[PDB]
Protein backbone atom coordinates (compact mmCIF):
# COMPACT_ATOMS: atom_id res chain seq x y z
CA UNK A 1 0.00 0.00 0.00
CA UNK A 2 1.59 3.58 -0.64
CA UNK A 3 -0.04 4.52 2.33
CA UNK A 4 1.75 2.39 4.28
CA UNK A 5 3.67 4.98 5.91
CA UNK A 6 1.32 8.03 6.40
CA UNK A 7 -0.18 8.12 10.18
CA UNK A 8 -3.92 6.83 10.54
CA UNK A 9 -4.88 10.12 11.38
CA UNK A 10 -3.51 11.61 8.63
CA UNK A 11 -4.93 9.49 6.20
CA UNK A 12 -8.21 10.09 8.27
CA UNK A 13 -7.76 13.89 8.41
CA UNK A 14 -7.25 14.05 3.87
CA UNK A 15 -10.18 11.69 3.39
CA UNK A 16 -12.17 14.61 5.24
CA UNK A 17 -10.70 17.00 3.14
CA UNK A 18 -11.15 14.49 -0.01
CA UNK A 19 -14.80 14.95 0.83
CA UNK A 20 -15.00 18.67 0.89
CA UNK A 21 -13.49 18.61 -2.45
CA UNK A 22 -15.16 16.13 -4.06
CA UNK A 23 -12.29 13.93 -4.67
CA UNK A 24 -13.74 10.09 -4.02
CA UNK A 25 -11.03 8.18 -5.75
CA UNK A 26 -8.54 10.26 -2.99
CA UNK A 27 -11.12 9.69 -0.44
CA UNK A 28 -11.26 6.25 -1.39
CA UNK A 29 -7.79 5.17 -1.06
CA UNK A 30 -7.20 7.16 2.21
CA UNK A 31 -9.63 5.29 3.76
CA UNK A 32 -8.50 1.50 2.78
CA UNK A 33 -4.78 2.98 3.44
CA UNK A 34 -6.45 3.28 7.00
CA UNK A 35 -8.76 0.16 7.59
CA UNK A 36 -5.09 -1.36 6.24
CA UNK A 37 -3.23 0.19 9.44
CA UNK A 38 -5.21 -2.93 11.19
CA UNK A 39 -7.30 -0.92 13.62
CA UNK A 40 -10.62 -0.98 13.90
CA UNK A 41 -12.93 1.56 12.43
CA UNK A 42 -14.95 3.78 14.52
CA UNK A 43 -18.63 4.84 13.76
CA UNK A 44 -17.44 8.21 11.80
CA UNK A 45 -14.52 6.03 10.11
CA UNK A 46 -16.81 3.67 8.83
CA UNK A 47 -19.25 6.23 7.12
CA UNK A 48 -15.87 7.96 5.46
CA UNK A 49 -14.66 4.52 4.32
CA UNK A 50 -18.54 3.71 2.79
CA UNK A 51 -19.27 7.45 1.39
CA UNK A 52 -15.71 7.28 -0.37
CA UNK A 53 -16.52 3.92 -2.30
CA UNK A 54 -20.54 4.18 -2.71
CA UNK A 55 -19.14 7.65 -4.77
CA UNK A 56 -16.51 6.19 -7.07
CA UNK A 57 -18.60 3.19 -7.55
CA UNK A 58 -21.31 4.54 -7.83
CA UNK A 59 -19.71 7.24 -10.86
CA UNK A 60 -18.77 3.60 -12.27
CA UNK A 61 -21.98 2.05 -12.08
CA UNK A 62 -23.61 5.01 -13.88
CA UNK A 63 -20.68 4.80 -17.43
CA UNK A 64 -21.53 1.20 -17.28
CA UNK A 65 -25.40 2.25 -17.74
CA UNK A 66 -24.73 4.36 -20.21
CA UNK A 67 -22.11 2.34 -22.45
CA UNK A 68 -24.03 -1.18 -21.62
CA UNK A 69 -26.95 0.98 -23.33
CA UNK A 70 -24.87 1.46 -26.43
CA UNK A 71 -24.09 -1.71 -26.70
CA UNK A 72 -27.39 -2.92 -26.84
CA UNK A 73 -28.64 -0.57 -29.05
CA UNK A 74 -25.59 -1.23 -31.66
CA UNK A 75 -27.09 -5.05 -31.26
CA UNK A 76 -31.00 -4.01 -32.44
CA UNK A 77 -32.24 -5.59 -35.69
CA UNK A 78 -31.20 -2.60 -38.31
CA UNK A 79 -27.72 -1.33 -36.52
CA UNK A 80 -24.67 -0.45 -38.87
CA UNK A 81 -21.85 -2.27 -37.71
CA UNK A 82 -19.07 -0.43 -35.67
CA UNK A 83 -16.71 -2.96 -34.55
CA UNK A 84 -15.50 -3.77 -31.50
CA UNK A 85 -15.10 -0.52 -29.89
CA UNK A 86 -18.22 -0.31 -27.59
CA UNK A 87 -18.07 -3.93 -25.83
CA UNK A 88 -13.81 -3.28 -25.65
CA UNK A 89 -15.02 0.09 -23.67
CA UNK A 90 -18.14 -1.11 -21.78
CA UNK A 91 -15.23 -4.12 -20.82
CA UNK A 92 -12.91 -1.82 -19.33
CA UNK A 93 -15.31 0.33 -17.31
CA UNK A 94 -16.77 -3.15 -16.40
CA UNK A 95 -13.50 -4.20 -15.52
CA UNK A 96 -12.22 -1.50 -13.27
CA UNK A 97 -15.67 -1.51 -11.30
CA UNK A 98 -15.06 -4.98 -10.61
CA UNK A 99 -11.97 -4.26 -9.48
CA UNK A 100 -12.95 -1.66 -7.18
CA UNK A 101 -16.11 -3.97 -5.94
CA UNK A 102 -13.54 -6.58 -4.79
CA UNK A 103 -11.29 -4.11 -3.52
CA UNK A 104 -13.94 -3.21 -0.72
CA UNK A 105 -15.07 -7.28 -0.40
CA UNK A 106 -11.11 -7.73 0.43
CA UNK A 107 -11.10 -4.72 3.06
CA UNK A 108 -14.42 -6.24 4.47
CA UNK A 109 -13.02 -10.18 4.92
CA UNK A 110 -9.40 -8.94 5.63
CA UNK A 111 -10.64 -8.23 8.29
CA UNK A 112 -13.15 -5.57 9.33
CA UNK A 113 -16.25 -8.10 9.58
CA UNK A 114 -14.52 -10.92 11.66
CA UNK A 115 -13.29 -7.99 13.96
CA UNK A 116 -17.06 -6.65 14.27
CA UNK A 117 -18.67 -7.31 17.07
CA UNK A 118 -20.75 -4.74 17.94
CA UNK A 119 -24.07 -4.43 16.02
CA UNK A 120 -23.81 -1.04 14.83
CA UNK A 121 -20.41 -2.16 13.48
CA UNK A 122 -21.35 -5.62 12.23
CA UNK A 123 -24.62 -4.94 10.59
CA UNK A 124 -23.02 -1.76 8.96
CA UNK A 125 -20.75 -4.70 7.41
CA UNK A 126 -22.58 -6.76 6.66
CA UNK A 127 -24.70 -4.62 4.46
CA UNK A 128 -21.50 -3.20 2.48
CA UNK A 129 -20.60 -6.80 1.68
CA UNK A 130 -24.72 -6.87 0.03
CA UNK A 131 -24.02 -3.85 -1.95
CA UNK A 132 -20.89 -4.99 -3.51
CA UNK A 133 -22.04 -8.42 -4.71
CA UNK A 134 -25.03 -6.90 -5.68
CA UNK A 135 -23.14 -4.49 -7.94
CA UNK A 136 -20.92 -7.58 -9.23
CA UNK A 137 -24.09 -9.08 -10.01
CA UNK A 138 -25.01 -6.01 -11.56
CA UNK A 139 -22.65 -6.73 -14.59
CA UNK A 140 -22.40 -10.19 -14.02
CA UNK A 141 -23.65 -12.67 -17.35
CA UNK A 142 -21.29 -15.91 -16.77
CA UNK A 143 -20.95 -19.22 -15.39
CA UNK A 144 -20.36 -16.97 -11.64
CA UNK A 145 -24.02 -14.92 -11.88
CA UNK A 146 -26.16 -17.38 -9.62
CA UNK A 147 -23.49 -17.44 -7.22
CA UNK A 148 -22.83 -13.40 -7.11
CA UNK A 149 -26.50 -12.88 -6.68
CA UNK A 150 -25.94 -15.76 -3.68
CA UNK A 151 -22.94 -14.15 -1.80
CA UNK A 152 -25.36 -10.54 -1.59
CA UNK A 153 -28.35 -12.24 -0.67
CA UNK A 154 -26.23 -14.22 1.80
CA UNK A 155 -24.74 -10.94 3.30
CA UNK A 156 -27.80 -9.29 3.13
CA UNK A 157 -29.75 -12.14 4.89
CA UNK A 158 -27.15 -11.85 7.86
CA UNK A 159 -26.91 -8.38 8.36
CA UNK A 160 -31.28 -8.56 8.70
CA UNK A 161 -30.71 -11.34 10.92
CA UNK A 162 -28.85 -9.49 13.20
CA UNK A 163 -30.52 -5.79 13.05
CA UNK A 164 -34.02 -7.60 13.63
CA UNK A 165 -32.38 -8.76 16.98
CA UNK A 166 -30.02 -6.34 17.95
CA UNK A 167 -31.64 -2.91 16.81
CA UNK A 168 -34.50 -0.85 16.96
CA UNK A 169 -36.95 -0.70 14.13
CA UNK A 170 -35.80 2.79 13.31
CA UNK A 171 -32.25 2.57 13.14
CA UNK A 172 -30.92 4.42 10.26
CA UNK A 173 -28.96 1.33 9.32
CA UNK A 174 -31.44 -1.26 9.63
CA UNK A 175 -33.49 1.18 7.57
CA UNK A 176 -30.87 1.47 4.73
CA UNK A 177 -29.92 -2.45 4.73
CA UNK A 178 -33.71 -3.04 4.38
CA UNK A 179 -34.24 -0.26 1.37
CA UNK A 180 -31.45 -1.94 -0.37
CA UNK A 181 -32.27 -5.44 0.71
CA UNK A 182 -35.40 -4.62 -0.87
CA UNK A 183 -33.68 -3.28 -4.35
CA UNK A 184 -31.68 -6.54 -4.36
CA UNK A 185 -35.07 -8.49 -4.15
CA UNK A 186 -36.67 -5.99 -7.25
CA UNK A 187 -33.72 -5.59 -9.61
CA UNK A 188 -31.34 -8.63 -9.28
CA UNK A 189 -33.76 -11.82 -7.89
CA UNK A 190 -36.71 -10.95 -10.23
CA UNK A 191 -38.78 -11.01 -6.68
CA UNK A 192 -40.80 -7.84 -6.59
CA UNK A 193 -43.23 -9.15 -4.55
CA UNK A 194 -40.50 -10.09 -2.09
CA UNK A 195 -39.08 -6.62 -2.38
CA UNK A 196 -42.53 -4.75 -1.76
CA UNK A 197 -43.33 -6.81 1.25
CA UNK A 198 -39.74 -6.08 2.78
CA UNK A 199 -40.70 -1.92 1.91
CA UNK A 200 -43.90 -2.07 3.48
CA UNK A 201 -43.36 -4.29 6.75
CA UNK A 202 -40.35 -2.05 7.55
CA UNK A 203 -41.94 1.04 7.05
CA UNK A 204 -44.87 0.57 8.98
CA UNK A 205 -42.32 -0.90 11.64
CA UNK A 206 -40.42 2.24 11.46
CA UNK A 207 -43.69 4.26 11.50
CA UNK A 208 -44.90 2.53 14.96
CA UNK A 209 -41.34 3.16 16.66
CA UNK A 210 -40.90 6.79 15.50
CA UNK A 211 -42.92 7.74 19.30
CA UNK A 212 -39.44 6.55 20.98
CA UNK A 213 -36.98 9.04 19.13
CA UNK A 214 -35.70 12.97 19.56
CA UNK A 215 -36.43 15.74 17.08
CA UNK A 216 -32.58 14.95 15.67
CA UNK A 217 -33.52 10.84 15.58
CA UNK A 218 -36.73 11.56 13.70
CA UNK A 219 -35.23 13.45 11.42
CA UNK A 220 -32.79 10.81 10.60
CA UNK A 221 -35.06 7.57 10.35
CA UNK A 222 -37.69 9.44 8.36
CA UNK A 223 -35.83 10.50 5.59
CA UNK A 224 -34.76 6.77 5.04
CA UNK A 225 -38.12 5.94 5.61
CA UNK A 226 -39.53 8.29 2.92
CA UNK A 227 -36.91 6.55 0.48
CA UNK A 228 -38.84 2.80 1.24
CA UNK A 229 -42.01 4.84 0.34
CA UNK A 230 -40.64 6.18 -2.83
CA UNK A 231 -39.64 2.74 -4.34
CA UNK A 232 -43.02 1.10 -3.49
CA UNK A 233 -44.64 4.26 -5.33
CA UNK A 234 -42.06 3.78 -8.25
CA UNK A 235 -43.18 -0.08 -7.93
CA UNK A 236 -46.95 -0.13 -7.48
CA UNK B 1 -33.54 3.44 -10.62
CA UNK B 2 -34.43 2.75 -7.22
CA UNK B 3 -33.57 4.51 -3.96
CA UNK B 4 -30.48 2.92 -1.89
CA UNK B 5 -28.50 4.15 0.46
CA UNK C 1 1.72 5.47 -24.53
CA UNK C 2 -0.66 2.53 -23.77
CA UNK C 3 -2.63 3.89 -26.06
CA UNK C 4 0.06 3.16 -28.69
CA UNK C 5 -1.46 -0.01 -30.22
CA UNK C 6 -5.23 1.16 -30.58
CA UNK C 7 -5.96 2.33 -33.68
CA UNK C 8 -6.53 6.13 -34.47
CA UNK C 9 -10.11 5.57 -35.57
CA UNK C 10 -10.90 3.87 -32.19
CA UNK C 11 -9.09 6.30 -30.08
CA UNK C 12 -11.72 8.87 -31.20
CA UNK C 13 -14.72 6.77 -31.53
CA UNK C 14 -14.14 6.20 -28.02
CA UNK C 15 -13.04 9.42 -26.65
CA UNK C 16 -16.93 10.02 -27.90
CA UNK C 17 -18.38 6.64 -25.77
CA UNK C 18 -16.25 8.58 -22.94
CA UNK C 19 -17.75 11.83 -23.08
CA UNK C 20 -21.87 10.11 -23.45
CA UNK C 21 -20.22 8.37 -19.94
CA UNK C 22 -18.63 11.71 -18.53
CA UNK C 23 -15.73 9.88 -18.15
CA UNK C 24 -13.51 12.75 -19.07
CA UNK C 25 -10.14 11.16 -18.09
CA UNK C 26 -10.82 8.26 -20.10
CA UNK C 27 -11.55 10.94 -22.97
CA UNK C 28 -8.45 12.90 -22.44
CA UNK C 29 -6.79 9.78 -22.33
CA UNK C 30 -8.01 8.66 -25.79
CA UNK C 31 -7.27 12.08 -27.12
CA UNK C 32 -3.85 11.87 -26.17
CA UNK C 33 -3.55 8.64 -27.99
CA UNK C 34 -4.93 10.51 -30.71
CA UNK C 35 -2.27 12.79 -30.80
CA UNK C 36 0.24 10.76 -30.49
CA UNK C 37 -0.34 9.23 -33.56
CA UNK C 38 1.51 12.10 -35.46
CA UNK C 39 -1.69 13.13 -37.89
CA UNK C 40 -3.35 16.58 -37.93
CA UNK C 41 -6.02 17.66 -35.58
CA UNK C 42 -9.76 18.25 -37.57
CA UNK C 43 -12.54 20.60 -36.30
CA UNK C 44 -14.06 18.03 -34.12
CA UNK C 45 -11.60 16.16 -32.96
CA UNK C 46 -9.25 19.20 -31.65
CA UNK C 47 -12.70 20.34 -30.01
CA UNK C 48 -12.80 16.40 -28.45
CA UNK C 49 -9.40 17.10 -27.17
CA UNK C 50 -10.07 21.09 -25.33
CA UNK C 51 -13.55 19.17 -24.03
CA UNK C 52 -11.97 16.35 -22.02
CA UNK C 53 -8.81 18.37 -20.89
CA UNK C 54 -11.21 21.08 -19.81
CA UNK C 55 -13.07 19.17 -17.94
CA UNK C 56 -10.16 17.24 -15.93
CA UNK C 57 -8.46 20.25 -14.98
CA UNK C 58 -11.57 21.74 -14.36
CA UNK C 59 -12.37 19.55 -11.47
CA UNK C 60 -8.43 19.70 -10.50
CA UNK C 61 -8.75 23.24 -10.36
CA UNK C 62 -12.09 23.40 -7.92
CA UNK C 63 -10.28 20.68 -5.87
CA UNK C 64 -7.46 22.92 -5.50
CA UNK C 65 -9.77 25.97 -4.52
CA UNK C 66 -11.40 24.07 -2.01
CA UNK C 67 -7.65 23.02 -0.30
CA UNK C 68 -6.28 26.34 -0.68
CA UNK C 69 -9.31 27.92 1.35
CA UNK C 70 -9.13 25.62 4.22
CA UNK C 71 -5.33 26.10 4.29
CA UNK C 72 -6.06 29.62 4.32
CA UNK C 73 -7.85 29.39 7.16
CA UNK C 74 -5.28 27.26 8.85
CA UNK C 75 -3.31 30.23 8.87
CA UNK C 76 -6.06 32.81 10.05
CA UNK C 77 -4.87 34.02 13.78
CA UNK C 78 -6.36 31.91 16.16
CA UNK C 79 -6.57 28.67 14.19
CA UNK C 80 -5.85 25.72 15.86
CA UNK C 81 -2.59 23.93 14.39
CA UNK C 82 -3.66 21.12 12.75
CA UNK C 83 -0.38 19.84 11.19
CA UNK C 84 0.76 19.37 8.03
CA UNK C 85 -1.86 17.65 6.18
CA UNK C 86 -3.84 20.22 4.74
CA UNK C 87 -0.49 21.69 2.76
CA UNK C 88 0.69 18.49 1.85
CA UNK C 89 -3.16 17.66 0.30
CA UNK C 90 -3.37 20.89 -1.30
CA UNK C 91 0.44 19.93 -2.65
CA UNK C 92 -0.83 16.76 -3.85
CA UNK C 93 -4.00 18.45 -6.13
CA UNK C 94 -1.67 20.52 -7.32
CA UNK C 95 1.37 18.58 -8.33
CA UNK C 96 -1.54 16.38 -10.04
CA UNK C 97 -2.84 19.91 -11.76
CA UNK C 98 0.50 20.85 -12.74
CA UNK C 99 0.70 17.47 -14.11
CA UNK C 100 -2.24 17.90 -16.44
CA UNK C 101 -1.46 21.41 -17.64
CA UNK C 102 2.54 20.02 -18.75
CA UNK C 103 0.85 16.99 -20.53
CA UNK C 104 -1.31 19.10 -22.40
CA UNK C 105 1.18 21.99 -23.70
CA UNK C 106 3.79 19.19 -24.50
CA UNK C 107 0.80 18.08 -27.10
CA UNK C 108 0.32 21.22 -28.10
CA UNK C 109 4.33 22.10 -28.41
CA UNK C 110 4.30 18.32 -29.89
CA UNK C 111 3.21 18.72 -32.48
CA UNK C 112 -0.18 20.85 -33.05
CA UNK C 113 0.73 23.88 -33.18
CA UNK C 114 3.67 23.95 -35.46
CA UNK C 115 2.01 21.98 -38.12
CA UNK C 116 -1.33 24.29 -37.91
CA UNK C 117 -1.39 26.96 -40.78
CA UNK C 118 -5.00 27.62 -40.91
CA UNK C 119 -6.34 30.32 -38.55
CA UNK C 120 -9.28 28.13 -37.29
CA UNK C 121 -6.61 25.44 -35.97
CA UNK C 122 -4.08 27.82 -34.74
CA UNK C 123 -6.17 30.42 -32.75
CA UNK C 124 -7.82 27.29 -31.49
CA UNK C 125 -4.28 25.66 -30.18
CA UNK C 126 -3.12 28.82 -28.97
CA UNK C 127 -6.21 30.09 -27.12
CA UNK C 128 -5.11 26.19 -25.47
CA UNK C 129 -1.84 26.87 -24.56
CA UNK C 130 -2.56 30.73 -22.97
CA UNK C 131 -5.46 28.59 -21.10
CA UNK C 132 -2.88 26.22 -19.49
CA UNK C 133 -0.31 28.05 -18.75
CA UNK C 134 -2.94 30.68 -17.07
CA UNK C 135 -4.26 27.61 -15.08
CA UNK C 136 -0.39 27.13 -13.90
CA UNK C 137 -0.43 30.99 -13.38
CA UNK C 138 -3.49 30.39 -10.76
CA UNK C 139 -0.98 28.02 -8.39
CA UNK C 140 2.14 29.25 -8.95
CA UNK C 141 3.91 31.54 -6.28
CA UNK C 142 7.85 31.06 -7.14
CA UNK C 143 10.84 32.12 -8.85
CA UNK C 144 8.85 30.99 -12.03
CA UNK C 145 5.74 33.20 -11.78
CA UNK C 146 6.28 35.88 -13.50
CA UNK C 147 7.20 33.59 -16.29
CA UNK C 148 4.45 31.63 -16.05
CA UNK C 149 2.02 34.73 -16.70
CA UNK C 150 4.13 35.92 -20.03
CA UNK C 151 4.22 32.72 -21.29
CA UNK C 152 0.16 32.56 -21.21
CA UNK C 153 0.58 36.57 -22.03
CA UNK C 154 2.64 35.60 -24.89
CA UNK C 155 0.43 33.05 -26.14
CA UNK C 156 -3.19 34.64 -25.66
CA UNK C 157 -1.53 37.79 -28.16
CA UNK C 158 -0.38 35.25 -30.65
CA UNK C 159 -3.56 33.74 -30.78
CA UNK C 160 -5.77 37.30 -30.79
CA UNK C 161 -3.36 38.82 -33.58
CA UNK C 162 -4.02 36.28 -35.81
CA UNK C 163 -7.72 35.86 -35.24
CA UNK C 164 -8.23 39.90 -35.43
CA UNK C 165 -6.68 39.52 -39.30
CA UNK C 166 -8.06 36.18 -40.09
CA UNK C 167 -11.22 35.88 -38.30
CA UNK C 168 -15.02 38.04 -38.30
CA UNK C 169 -15.26 39.38 -34.59
CA UNK C 170 -18.28 36.68 -34.57
CA UNK C 171 -16.24 33.76 -34.82
CA UNK C 172 -16.89 31.62 -31.60
CA UNK C 173 -13.39 30.50 -30.89
CA UNK C 174 -12.24 34.51 -31.82
CA UNK C 175 -15.06 35.22 -28.78
CA UNK C 176 -13.74 32.86 -26.20
CA UNK C 177 -10.02 33.67 -26.79
CA UNK C 178 -11.03 37.16 -26.10
CA UNK C 179 -13.51 35.85 -23.35
CA UNK C 180 -10.69 34.23 -21.91
CA UNK C 181 -7.85 36.60 -22.23
CA UNK C 182 -9.94 38.95 -20.89
CA UNK C 183 -10.15 37.11 -17.60
CA UNK C 184 -6.46 36.62 -17.10
CA UNK C 185 -6.15 40.31 -17.63
CA UNK C 186 -8.54 40.35 -14.66
CA UNK C 187 -7.81 37.12 -12.27
CA UNK C 188 -3.45 36.65 -13.05
CA UNK C 189 -2.18 39.57 -14.67
CA UNK C 190 -3.66 42.39 -12.30
CA UNK C 191 -5.01 44.42 -15.54
CA UNK C 192 -8.78 45.03 -14.85
CA UNK C 193 -8.89 47.57 -17.07
CA UNK C 194 -7.39 45.88 -19.56
CA UNK C 195 -10.23 42.93 -18.98
CA UNK C 196 -13.22 45.28 -19.04
CA UNK C 197 -12.04 47.24 -21.88
CA UNK C 198 -11.01 43.79 -23.98
CA UNK C 199 -15.10 42.49 -23.00
CA UNK C 200 -16.50 45.33 -23.86
CA UNK C 201 -14.84 45.97 -27.20
CA UNK C 202 -15.51 42.02 -28.31
CA UNK C 203 -18.73 42.59 -27.45
CA UNK C 204 -19.30 45.25 -29.60
CA UNK C 205 -17.77 44.41 -32.03
CA UNK C 206 -19.22 41.04 -32.72
CA UNK C 207 -22.58 42.93 -32.29
CA UNK C 208 -21.86 44.71 -35.40
CA UNK C 209 -20.82 41.86 -37.43
CA UNK C 210 -24.45 39.67 -36.20
CA UNK C 211 -26.33 40.68 -39.55
CA UNK C 212 -23.93 38.67 -41.75
CA UNK C 213 -24.65 35.18 -39.95
CA UNK C 214 -27.56 32.72 -40.31
CA UNK C 215 -29.55 31.24 -37.23
CA UNK C 216 -27.01 28.58 -36.33
CA UNK C 217 -24.32 30.64 -36.56
CA UNK C 218 -26.02 33.86 -34.44
CA UNK C 219 -26.63 31.34 -31.68
CA UNK C 220 -23.56 30.28 -31.21
CA UNK C 221 -22.18 33.88 -31.17
CA UNK C 222 -24.70 35.56 -29.03
CA UNK C 223 -24.03 32.49 -26.75
CA UNK C 224 -20.49 33.76 -26.30
CA UNK C 225 -20.99 37.69 -25.98
CA UNK C 226 -23.41 36.83 -23.04
CA UNK C 227 -20.51 35.10 -21.22
CA UNK C 228 -18.82 38.61 -22.31
CA UNK C 229 -21.64 40.59 -20.94
CA UNK C 230 -21.86 38.27 -17.73
CA UNK C 231 -18.25 38.88 -16.99
CA UNK C 232 -18.74 42.45 -17.53
CA UNK C 233 -21.70 43.29 -15.09
CA UNK C 234 -19.74 40.65 -12.61
CA UNK C 235 -16.95 43.67 -12.99
CA UNK C 236 -18.49 46.90 -13.49
CA UNK D 1 -15.75 32.88 -10.54
CA UNK D 2 -15.55 34.86 -13.85
CA UNK D 3 -17.10 32.68 -17.21
CA UNK D 4 -14.65 31.03 -19.64
CA UNK D 5 -14.95 28.23 -22.12
N1 LIG E 1 -19.68 11.76 5.46
C1 LIG E 1 -19.11 12.01 6.55
N2 LIG E 1 -17.90 12.80 6.63
C2 LIG E 1 -19.70 11.51 7.83
C3 LIG E 1 -20.92 10.78 7.91
C4 LIG E 1 -21.17 10.47 9.37
C5 LIG E 1 -22.41 9.72 9.81
C6 LIG E 1 -22.86 9.81 11.11
C7 LIG E 1 -24.01 9.13 11.49
C8 LIG E 1 -24.70 8.38 10.55
C9 LIG E 1 -24.23 8.32 9.26
N3 LIG E 1 -24.89 7.57 8.23
C10 LIG E 1 -25.53 6.29 8.45
O1 LIG E 1 -25.54 5.75 9.51
C11 LIG E 1 -26.13 5.67 7.20
O2 LIG E 1 -26.36 6.63 6.17
C12 LIG E 1 -27.47 7.50 6.35
C13 LIG E 1 -28.04 8.02 5.24
C14 LIG E 1 -29.12 8.88 5.30
C15 LIG E 1 -29.59 9.23 6.55
CL1 LIG E 1 -30.96 10.34 6.70
C16 LIG E 1 -29.01 8.74 7.70
C17 LIG E 1 -27.93 7.89 7.61
C18 LIG E 1 -27.36 4.80 7.50
C19 LIG E 1 -27.80 3.99 6.27
C20 LIG E 1 -26.64 3.26 5.58
F1 LIG E 1 -27.00 2.74 4.36
F2 LIG E 1 -26.31 2.19 6.35
C21 LIG E 1 -25.42 4.14 5.36
C22 LIG E 1 -25.00 4.79 6.67
C23 LIG E 1 -23.09 9.00 8.87
C24 LIG E 1 -20.17 10.99 10.24
S1 LIG E 1 -19.08 11.73 9.31
N1 LIG F 1 -18.00 17.89 -27.64
C1 LIG F 1 -18.06 17.33 -28.76
N2 LIG F 1 -18.22 15.90 -28.90
C2 LIG F 1 -18.00 18.15 -30.00
C3 LIG F 1 -17.91 19.57 -30.01
C4 LIG F 1 -17.87 20.02 -31.46
C5 LIG F 1 -17.81 21.48 -31.83
C6 LIG F 1 -18.22 21.92 -33.07
C7 LIG F 1 -18.17 23.27 -33.38
C8 LIG F 1 -17.73 24.18 -32.43
C9 LIG F 1 -17.35 23.72 -31.19
N3 LIG F 1 -16.89 24.59 -30.15
C10 LIG F 1 -16.07 25.75 -30.38
O1 LIG F 1 -15.69 26.07 -31.46
C11 LIG F 1 -15.67 26.50 -29.11
O2 LIG F 1 -16.54 26.20 -28.02
C12 LIG F 1 -17.83 26.80 -28.05
C13 LIG F 1 -18.45 27.01 -26.86
C14 LIG F 1 -19.71 27.58 -26.78
C15 LIG F 1 -20.34 27.90 -27.96
CL1 LIG F 1 -21.96 28.61 -27.93
C16 LIG F 1 -19.75 27.67 -29.19
C17 LIG F 1 -18.49 27.11 -29.24
C18 LIG F 1 -15.49 28.01 -29.35
C19 LIG F 1 -14.86 28.70 -28.14
C20 LIG F 1 -13.63 27.97 -27.59
F1 LIG F 1 -13.22 28.46 -26.38
F2 LIG F 1 -12.59 28.21 -28.44
C21 LIG F 1 -13.83 26.46 -27.44
C22 LIG F 1 -14.33 25.87 -28.74
C23 LIG F 1 -17.40 22.37 -30.87
C24 LIG F 1 -17.96 18.94 -32.38
S1 LIG F 1 -18.05 17.58 -31.52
Amino acid sequence: GAMGSMERASLIQKAKLAEQAERYEDMAAFMKGAVEKGEELSCEERNLLSVAYKNVVGGQRAAWRVLSSIEQKSNEEGSEEKGPEVREYREKVETELQGVCDTVLGLLDSHLIKEAGDAESRVFYLKMKGDYYRYLAEVATGDDKKRIIDSARSAYQEAMDISKKEMPPTNPIRLGLALNFSVFHYEIANSPEEAISLAKTTFDEAMADLHTLSEDSYKDSTLIMQLLRDNLTLWT
Amino acid sequence: FPATV
